[PDB]
Order: C-alpha cells, then sequence, then structure tokens
C-alpha cells in the first residue's frame, strides 16, 4: 500500500541555562530510523534502525550536515520569534517542524509536507500545491513574505517531488523485510467483575504492524457508542503495536457482546465472544 | 502559552508471565511542552536502568515518549509509573495493572 | 534524507 517519510525536529530554549536543545527524529511509516540530539556527544545524525546502517560515510556526512545546519538556523529562529512577538527573554519557547512525503502503492508521489509550529500552534506551512505558504498569524506572515521573496517554495517542491520520494523508495527497498511486513494482531478477551452486577469485558489487539487498526464492540450486532473505552494505540517497544477496547456489562449478559477487529494484516476481520 | 497534560499508560511488552523476563513500558503522550519527568518504579523505588525513545510528536504538535526497562515479574513484585509535568500540581503515579 | 531549512 501507500507509504510515507517524515522528519520531526523540536528546539526548546533554556534561557539563562545555556543554548536551546535541538532534537530531530526520522520515520518511514511507523518506524524510526535516525536521530540527532544536540546535547549528544556524537554531534552526528545517528542510525536508529538496522536497514539504515548500510548507508556509507557519504550519506552520514550529508545528513549530519543538514540536521546540524538546521539546529543552528532554529536557534536563531527562536531569537527572531521573540522579536516578532515582543516576548520576554525570560520565558521558554518551542519551535517544531515536520517535513515529509506520502507516496502510493507503486511509489508515486501523493503529497508533500513542510510546516512549522511556534509554542505548539501552527506557524507557517506549505500548501498542498507546494507553490504557496499559509501563515498562521501576523508574525508568520513576515516569514511568508521572506520565503516568497526568497523563492523557498520552488526548492521545496522539487525536493519533495524528487529527492524525497526517491529516498523513500530506497529506504523501502533496503528495509524491505521490515517496512513492508504486515504483522496481524494477536487477539483475545478478558473478564473483570467490578461489583457482582457488572463485569468489564476487554478486547485485546497485540503485536501488530502497522498501527492502523479498528476495534469494535457490539451488543446483539449493535455498535455501542462510548459505553466502551478505547485506549490510544500504544507502541509495544519492539516495532509492533497494541490496543484494547472495553465495555461494562450487566452480569449474565456477557454473551450478548461481540468484539470486531479489522487490520490490514488480516485476511478476514475477526469476531470474538466470551 | 498553551499547555496539554499527558495521557499515561503503564504496561508490559509481552503478556506478563511471572518468572519470565519481560519489558515494562510507560507511554506518555499528547502533552506539551516537552520537558517531562518520568520514572519507572519497582516497589516505590526509582529504577536506574531506564531508557526512553527519542523525542517525537503528533499531528497536533503534541509530544510522546516511551520509557522502558527490562524486568521479570513475580507474584509479589509491584510496578508503577510516576510522571511529573508543568500541568501537574503533583506527580501522578500510575500502577501497572498486570492484567488491565 | 533530511530537508533543507530556512530562517524566519
Amino acid at each position: 500500500g501507500s507509504h510515507s517519510m517524515r522528519y520531526f525536529s523540536t528546539s526548546v530554549s533554556r534561557p539563562g541555562r545555556g543554548e536551546p536543545r535541538f532534537i530531530a527524529v526520522g520515520y518511514v511509516d511507523d518506524t524510526q530510523f535516525v536521530r540527532f540530539d544536540s546535547d549528544a556527544a556524537s554531534q552526528r545524525m545517528e542510525p536508529r534502525a538496522p536497514w539504515i546502517e548500510q548507508e556509507g560515510p557519504e550519506y552520514w556526512d550529508e545528513e549530519t550536515g543538514k540536521v546540524k545546519a538546521h539546529s543552528q538556523t532554529d536557534r536563531e529562529n527562536l531569537r527572531i520569534a521573540l522579536r516578532y512577538y515582543n516576548q520576554s527573554e525570560a520565558g521558554s519557547h518551542t519551535l517544531q517542524m515536520m517535513f515529509g512525503c506520502d507516496v502510493g502503492s507503486d511509489g508515486r508521489f501523493l503529497r508533500g509536507y513542510h510546516q512549522y509550529a511556534y509554542d505548539g500552534k501552527d506557524y507557517i506551512a506549505l500548501k498542498e500545491d507546494l507553490r504557496s505558504w499559509t501563515a498562521a498569524d501576523m508574525a508568520a506572515q513576515i516569514t511568508k513574505r521572506k520565503w516568497e521573496a526568497a523563492h523557498v517554495a520552488e526548492q521545496q517542491r522539487a525536493y519533495l517531488e524528487g529527492t524525497c520520494v526517491d529516498g523513500l523508495r530506497r529506504y523501502l527497498e533496503n528495509g524491505k523485510e521490515t517496512l513492508q511486513r504486515t504483522d496481524p494482531p494477536k487477539t483475545h478477551m478478558t473478564h473483570h467483575p467490578i461489583s457482582d452486577h457488572e463485569a468489564t469485558l476487554r478486547c485485546w489487539a497485540l503485536g501488530f504492524y502497522p498501527a492502523e487498526i479498528t476495534l469494535t464492540w457490539q451488543r446483539d450486532g449493535e455498535d455501542q457508542t462510548q459505553d466502551t473505552e478505547l485506549v490510544e494505540t500504544r507502541p509495544a517497544g519492539d516495532g509492533t503495536f497494541q490496543k484494547w477496547a472495553a465495555v461494562v456489562v450487566p452480569s449474565g449478559e456477557e454473551q450478548r457482546y461481540t468484539c470486531h477487529v479489522q487490520h490490514e494484516g488480516l485476511p478476514k476481520p475477526l469476531t470474538l465472544r466470551w | 502559552m498553551i499547555q496539554r497534560t499527558p495521557k499515561i499508560q503503564v504496561y508490559s511488552r509481552h503478556p506478563a508471565e511471572n518468572g519470565k523476563s519481560n519489558f515494562l513500558n510507560c507511554y506518555v503522550s499528547g502533552f506539551h511542552p516537552s520537558d517531562i519527568e518520568v520514572d519507572l518504579l519497582k516497589n516505590g523505588e526509582r529504577i536506574e536502568k531506564v531508557e526512553h525513545s527519542d523525542l517525537s510528536f503528533s499531528k497536533d504538535w503534541s509530544f510522546y515518549l516511551l520509557y522502558y526497562t527490562e524486568f521479570t515479574p513475580t507474584e509479589k513484585d509491584e510496578y508503577a509509573c510516576r510522571v511529573n509535568h508543568v500541568t501537574l500540581s503533583q506527580p501522578k503515579i500510575v500502577k501497572w495493572d498486570r492484567d488491565m | 534524507r533530511y530537508p533543507l531549512t530556512f530562517g524566519w
């Protein structure tokens, strides 16, 4: 199916306690593969997945340069945004950036992303056409003008459509045995009496990949609405993911309930009964 | 500036089996800003071999982190996750419900 | 492959 590549950088100012801390992480789909922490001693983009280790000194140099270069511009962007907003140098501010590209089933370009957030809210973003910018506010509009006069756009568009999808194609091939595997969920149900007239039913989905999954409870084939409790899909810590839905059930009624799990890695969607 | 309070999940990597070595996880997510204090507890005690994932964030700019350490569950050994953040008036301790 | 970045 479709795939993605993403970079997530975050700078935080530590006023009176040194220079800002820059952290950047890289993902193909739901699989991190690189990192750069400015408070690290390597001072280099480091690998975080096996299939990226096979990249040569040339690659690591290039990527190290671009992230280190970014960290520096960011640290000066935190300064500029203090001026733009007339903010106090006593307060700590955050500057996030996400960048990446979506591709289709055979590796064609679908969408490109380059956008920013100041203190957790939208700052400036590249519209879908990769031709224009959207500015969240008056400050971001100053930088919208600067990137317009600088013609940043036509550079980002060429990179996203080419280099970015070319790179994703490559990673998907080098990380083939992993980035394209589809692990189905290990499913099962539990039972917890809460107070003699009520018992929680809990449906489980474990060790699957990718993270996209649907858990559906039912009472006589009738979807429940939030009498059920979903938990946010969580990372197992080993490349796979987990999730569970629960319902509170009137004692003796347990068997009226069914669980319904849909996942890419399944042939047919499973249904479970206590 | 505008702050989100973290959601917390403590759990194990694999289905816990006493005597069988595993991994305990604490997943903090959907918070902002990124400065956060997370501890894995083995009977009220700070564990010293605890690692975490590289700072990352979600579509809404909110941060998430996985804290983890290897461990072997037992019938008596209790485990918790303690989390502190600007949005919290006091540390929040989430107990590992071995079978939640 | 890490992106190029620009000043605000």
